[PDB]
């Protein structure tokens, strides 16, 4: 006899064919679900044909006026075999049908937009200080410049302005000197956001998740010390969560300019680190320990060989392999598939360079008046 | 010789026209003030609104040693005593140029130059001082060449002041 | 039962669903909180009402009658006074009181310390004075010493040498400190800070026309608060504040202004208000308390006497205060401090060398027409 | 009729008087509770006869034996009306008796040892480059010394010119490590503060503190449900070393020898006494933690039960009960007579540091114009 | 109702020395506590079997009889049993598995250095490195223009521009330079050499030892994916005896020298060791695969369902962190003290200045040698 | 002040030689404190060794820009060197004093004084930059001997003979 397999349409497991109709029946899809599906009928050995859910919804258990959804509703209804598709173990879907093996692990995730800063040439050189104070530095050198030059052709005032320059210019470098050093030890001081505690005390960030789904209910019935502190600063909502799906709260986080933070899902996560764009990352570790399942009846005879042929395939790698060549091989994104950036500290010649230019250009002038000298000398 | 007073001469009416130009139309700071940030030019004396709802509203302005600072920016003595040191170098020069005889007027007449120059840093120092002494709680400190061409003023004011004394040296000499 | 509340800013507030419902979940904040949570400790139906006098409850002692609180419950028109109320000789004989469950008392509150902007104090601000002219006397020594030794060699040598790295400690010594003033920007409180820091200082205090401040000052024998009284007295008629919104609006525009001498009720109702700018309490004077209050004959006194004796020691008032007082905030930088930009230098803070330069290089113009003259 | 107080003398209440028994007694008392007795007996008129506490202690409900001690033990148990004795207030004093009012406002207080400021001398000016370099500097002033002589006398040069440069590379690489350095002193002693209030003491994870097993503290931590002191009960249950101990002043003598990382949390006037003692090892930061009063005792059915509220009001209303405060702990105290003696905190670079350079910059000159004495009359010869 | 489990664990332990609270509640840990809890749901009988066998459980081929746990749970001695089992094939296919309360994986383990103290790269750390040479390639360019300019015409305005842009450019480069060494000095960053398993195999420089025989060992050699084929053939040629008999005798080799002698090993146990007395382990995350831990009964009976059910009510509810929490990171108290401390200030040592030095006195030795070389030959 | 300068310089450099051979001859080189439990060991180069404690007796030594220094340390070349060219210096002077028609050799051994001065001023840098590289630990270290001290006046009475020495060659030969 012939299996019916059940999948939702989603961009990190089922691909929407571009050639579509040319190629239809079981070649509909590709993707980590339907080649996961792929191995296990070649494992096991039977007919899977494929089929999407009518509500197009992930669904729940929850206890509510009848009329249940998702494929546990539908594989409580009789008219399914097996279902693989990503889906979350929860006690409420355990209760009526079983799962096989947790192949995949999650986490929440808290989002960052890339730190991305540009080292200027000229404009980095006259940074710690003020185009004023610049101003005020070749006015100064001019006027002791000459009144140094109409005491010389006059004739100890030479010898006293030539120690209030010197204390005029000691004091110019030990400010500079001072200025620049704060600067960059501040630039230094700076911590990046990791795992939660940090969240919790930075205090200046907006993190957010959906206003419903198991981060919601994870938040509401939260009981971790710092993470109820998160929830109780979280329930002031100040600027509320401002966040309607996933795609809303990834744009909002993108034009935030970092000033906003998403606590989604770890797969979400590692699948948005390479297809979008590369202007986030992952940090810390997971918040919580849950993993996926596949769909089983409770009491039919499909229970136990998918459960021994999905943990043989998770024991072999060859899950782990297929998972990392479909998150890293069709990636829009440099971030690991290359070299990334090593932290030396230090400079890279990038704000002395101004000083260098200045500097060349100061030594040209000088050989350009030498030359005028010299032709002046030829007369 | 001549080429060089006539050179000094033109420096010393440039300068006297850069000079009342500056201390002439208010053009000097431009601020995102308020007549809200809305663009004003402000001066010394007088301030009004380039643009806005208030179009030809134009109002008055004002303003130990803060109090002295603050006294010296809102009577603004440095630009005018700079003024009047200039005019004074200016009719010593024309008494230098049609009084051929007088020897110690050239040499007055560097001082006063030099002086000039010592005014005019002064007074744009304080003037800075001034009008940044105010931070309160972008791109306020804007300019619209005023100071630059006040930068004009100070370096041809001290190029006259240079030649005037290296041509007291060449007129020592030929005595 | 009935309960009569006085409207205030700390205790209750009208809801912004004011069409919500009429009655008991009208109101929100700690006094309606705190009513709900002695209700349910007890056990008694309880509504809510407000007086319509608008007054506190004080004896006019000429017409002898009680208005307020007080007089209603004084008037048998009420029984329950969850409205907090400071305990009064006065208002003893008249009323009996609950133990106190808050402790207030006058405290100071001053204005927004900023960054200090001086013209010529900013280049002063690293080393000292003493120091200062203590480098001015070596310079003058190495002079004279310089013109014993003219009158190459291996003295001229051994001086410049220990003159170099005698400036060179100099130098570094001073750009250390002015790293280290750059890079902390620790803020210093003002003078401000104590009683007696109060006393000395020259900042003019203003406070309330009438109430328990004024009370309180009306006679004293502690011979500091009398030169506090004495400071008032002869200051400006403008220390007087017929309403605390023109004292406010007054202490907000100076940087030293007419500082408030009141309780710590608002003091730490405005530390995290809207306009966070001011969150100062400084020293804390005197000793107050807020009570429940029960006429007499009612058996109902006993019950609420231990129920919020209960309630305050195993702790709920306070969960309360923390929660409707601190957590509740506009800002999160009045409960932990933060950082700020850096920024740049300007002018203003090394605008003194540029004088002293300026004016070195006149004085030297001067002196050389003097020495031209005399010779 | 007559009427007798308990009081309980720990400190400074109930102290004893200068000559002892030279006394006839009860007029041989000073200190804040018999004054206020006297003065509440004073303004409503009875008998202040003073009487002596049994076993020395406060009381404490016993429900076991159904049991009663300390002055409200006495005070329960018939012949006593008014205990002058300033005592907390728990659930069962008022189950079994009432207080009128409190009469002062006091809560825990978060101490920690005062730290003590020695600049020293000329330590301090050779201290930001260790010991070592020092003389290394000095060898190479005299090695550079040694060989611009010789190329000097030997021989403009290009030999000199590269030997002057090198100098000054050294000279510029070396100083510019002092100043990076002593900004890093700077730097590093500068942003630090003193600790304060409750939550900053919870990050602060070296400094350590702890309180006593005899007492309401222990009680009330281990039963608060504040999160902040949820961790602090969290901390102090995972306690290694002998954090604990059983009286105040075997923790006192112990905070008194190490003195630099402690918290005891002990109560408001008993750490105000300690402020006010001649050891004056200690500084007060911070507020109250908790709201807990004192007051005054009557039995239930009295006639002295409303005259006591009308008098201990007035006491608060009059502020004598401040002039008391004042008077027997500040006044008495031989400790911080002037308490403002260091307020300025005009945190510079002062004189007391740096005038390492000057001493060797005067021992310089001297040693220069010594020898130019030596050359001088060398000529004179 | 017997239970079993492992003595030889870092989640069990004796009370005390002896007769400390004897009796069933005896033991304290995280182990026996998840034991108490999930039996205090369905309500079995606790107990203690803690019988040991040398191992923690293995099928050996030629005797085809289990040992350990799960050779008690075949042949019948206890019916539940709580240990820390890394689910596979060949014990799946004899007896069944519950859900995983817990994650798992390789993780590298590292020595955390304390500092770093070099001789010339001390000297050439600050500032960079290709600085350096450009200021010398400057002070030669200006060197020759001044010379070309005083042979072309004997001071003046040139030779007064030349020494005013070099004391200009002397100024900013030691103020540079200043404010570098002086935010190196105040604060300082960590972040080790070793970032990655993919830059761990990368470098080539540290060695690697995963163990004699166990888990590990059979993951390298039955790898697939080339990343671990580069690793193993890495491990082949292994010459200072790397195969580690025991885990005590790795963490004990690796904590006494940090420059090689790298171990691997699954998250726990490196965890654990991250909260022991000598307080020096360094971890950077991510793990190379995806175990659990879970319980097991034997066959099929009504207390598989009880248990399963119990343990992942348990998972969901915010309990079994809080257990692996607090025991995990309060029994170890060098995590307490957070982030790093600040009350490091030392002083500038003779090893990090000494490089000047030397290059002081080598620039004077051979002044003087060429000095003496050409008076000898010129003349 | 000739024949006294002389007998200055000569003696000079008989007190250098003493010195070479005192600090050659050094076994408390530095004060260090540790175990041979922290108690104080006279560390020695060519024999460590204790003073106090039960093994009193029995005794053994300590052992790209980092292999070259720790080479040239534990083959300590800076005491041959040193002493190498402070005898080639004091046969030069004794020559010199012993025939005085040559000029020549009383610079050549104010060049040896010198190089010995450089030798002996980078065997200190190297050795103090060798034994201050304990970053592991400690709390009380340095403390050092009076070897630093003795080698300290060998170097400052090496270059006071070689300035003195140059200063009379050129006195010497311009009145030649
Ligand atoms: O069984 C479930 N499996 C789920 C699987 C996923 C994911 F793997 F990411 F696709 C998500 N994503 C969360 C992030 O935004 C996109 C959807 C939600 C799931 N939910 C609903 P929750 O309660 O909101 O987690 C379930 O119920
Ligand atoms: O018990 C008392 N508690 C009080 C508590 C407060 C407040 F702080 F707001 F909570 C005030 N505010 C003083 C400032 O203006 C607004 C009302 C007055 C109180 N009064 C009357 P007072 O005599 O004017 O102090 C009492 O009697
Ligand atoms: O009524 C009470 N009044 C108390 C008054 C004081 C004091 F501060 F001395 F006035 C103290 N001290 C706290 C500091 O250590 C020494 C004893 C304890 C008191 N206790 C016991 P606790 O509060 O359970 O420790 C009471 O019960
Ligand atoms: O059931 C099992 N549970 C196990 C649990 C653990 C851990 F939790 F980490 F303590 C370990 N660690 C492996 C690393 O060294 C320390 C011990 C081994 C286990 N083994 C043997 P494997 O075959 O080597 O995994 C089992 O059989």
């Amino acid at each position: 006899r012939t299996y019916i397999v059940t999948t939702i349409l989603e961009d990190p497991y089922v691909m929407l064919k571009k050639n579509a109709n040319q190629f239809e029946g079981n070649d509909r899809y590709e993707g980590y679900c339907v080649e996961l599906a792929a191995e296990i009928a070649k494992h096991v050995g039977y007919s899977y044909r494929l089929e999407i859910v009518s509500d197009g919804k992930y669904g729940a258990r929850d206890p509510d006026t009848k009329a249940w959804n998702g494929m546990v509703g539908e594989l409580v209804y009789g008219r399914a075999d097996v279902a693989v598709a990503p889906l979350t173990i929860t006690l409420v879907r355990e209760e009526v049908i079983d799962f096989s093996k947790p192949f995949m692990s999650l986490g929440i995730s808290i989002m960052i937009k890339k730190p991305q800063k540009s080292k200027p040439g000229v404009f980095s050189f006259l940074d710690p200080l003020a185009y004023e104070i610049w101003m005020c530095i070749v006015f100064a050198y001019i006027g002791v410049s000459v009144v140094l030059f109409l005491v010389s052709r006059f004739s100890l005032s030479g010898r006293i302005v030539g120690g209030v320059w010197w204390f005029f210019t000691l004091i110019i470098i030990s400010s500079y000197t001072a200025n620049l050093a704060a600067f960059l030890t501040v630039e230094r001081m700076v911590s990046p956001i990791e795992s939660a505690e940090d969240l919790a005390k930075q205090t200046e960030i907006a993190y957010g998740t959906l206003e419903a789904g198991s981060t919601k209910e994870f938040f509401r019935r939260s009981k971790i010390a710092v993470f109820e502190k998160m929830w109780t600063y979280m329930k002031s909502a100040e600027p509320s969560v401002f966040v309607r799906t996933t795609e809303e709260g990834m744009i909002r986080v993108r034009k935030s300019k970092g000033k906003y933070a998403y606590l989604l899902e770890s797969t979400m996560n590692e699948y948005i680190e390479q297809r979008k764009p590369c202007d986030t990352m992952k940090v810390g570790g997971n918040l919580d320990s849950k993993g996926y399942g596949i769909a089983t009846p409770k009491g039919s005879a499909l229970r136990n060989p998918v459960n021994l042929a999905v943990l043989k395939l998770n024991e072999q790698g060859l899950l782990d392999k297929l998972k990392n060549k479909w998150w890293y091989d069709k990636g829009e994104c440099g971030s690991g598939g290359g070299d990334s950036k090593d932290k030396t500290s230090a400079l890279s010649l990038s704000n002395v360079a101004g000083v260098f230019y200045i500097l060349i250009g100061g030594l040209g002038l000088a050989m350009l008046v030498a030359l005028i000298e010299f032709c002046y000398k030829s007369r | 010789r001549g080429v060089q007073m006539l050179l000094t001469t033109v420096g010393a009416f440039a300068a006297f026209s850069l000079m009342t130009i500056a201390v002439g139309t208010d053009y000097w700071l431009y601020s995102r003030g308020v007549c809200e940030e809305v663009m004003t030019h402000s001066g010394l004396w007088r301030t009004c609104c380039l643009e806005g709802n208030f179009k030809g509203l134009c109002k008055q302005i004002d303003h130990t040693a803060e109090y002295f600072l603050r006294a010296v920016r809102a009577s603004s003595i440095f630009p005018i005593l700079s003024v009047i040191l200039l005019f004074m170098g200016g009719l010593c020069i024309a008494a230098s140029e049609f009084y051929k005889t007088r020897h110690n007027i050239i040499l007055s007449a560097g001082i006063f130059f030099v002086s000039a120059g010592l005014s005019n840093i002064i007074g744009i120092i304080v003037y800075i001082s001034a009008n940044a002494g105010d931070p309160s709680k972008k791109n306020s400190y804007s300019y619209g060449w005023s100071f630059y061409f006040g930068a004009l003023s100070f370096i041809i004011a001290e190029m006259v002041g240079v030649l005037a004394v290296h041509m007291f040296i060449d007129r020592h000499k030929q005595l």
